[PDB]
């Protein structure tokens, strides 16, 4: 169990509070649709036309 | 732990010199130094 745990480096930290560390995702995403309306106003159906 | 120091010279292999250089990595106190942080403090 120690040459387990020999097989990990040690970082000295400064005090002996909670630590932190950032993780990131990406930027580029896509963005989902709730409703589309043609011009005059009305929403789109599914059994619409074009 | 720290490597046997005390051995003959043909047993300090390549790995017995790489576990007292890996060793430096995973783990300062000196009786007659201030600390680190304190250093930076003063400068």
């Amino acid at each position: 169990l120690d040459t387990f745990l020999n097989s990990f480096p040690t970082r000295e930290f400064e005090d002996d509070n909670e630590y932190y560390w950032d993780v990131i995702g990406s930027s580029r995403r896509n963005i989902p649709l709730v409703e589309a309306r043609d011009e005059n106003g009305v929403v789109v159906a599914a059994n619409a036309a074009n | 732990n720290f490597p046997r120091q005390m051995l003959p010279f043909s047993k300090k292999t390549k790995q017995w010199r790489k576990d007292c250089l890996l060793w430096a990595n995973q783990k300062n106190y000196s009786l007659v130094r201030k600390s680190v942080i304190h250093k930076k403090i003063n400068y």
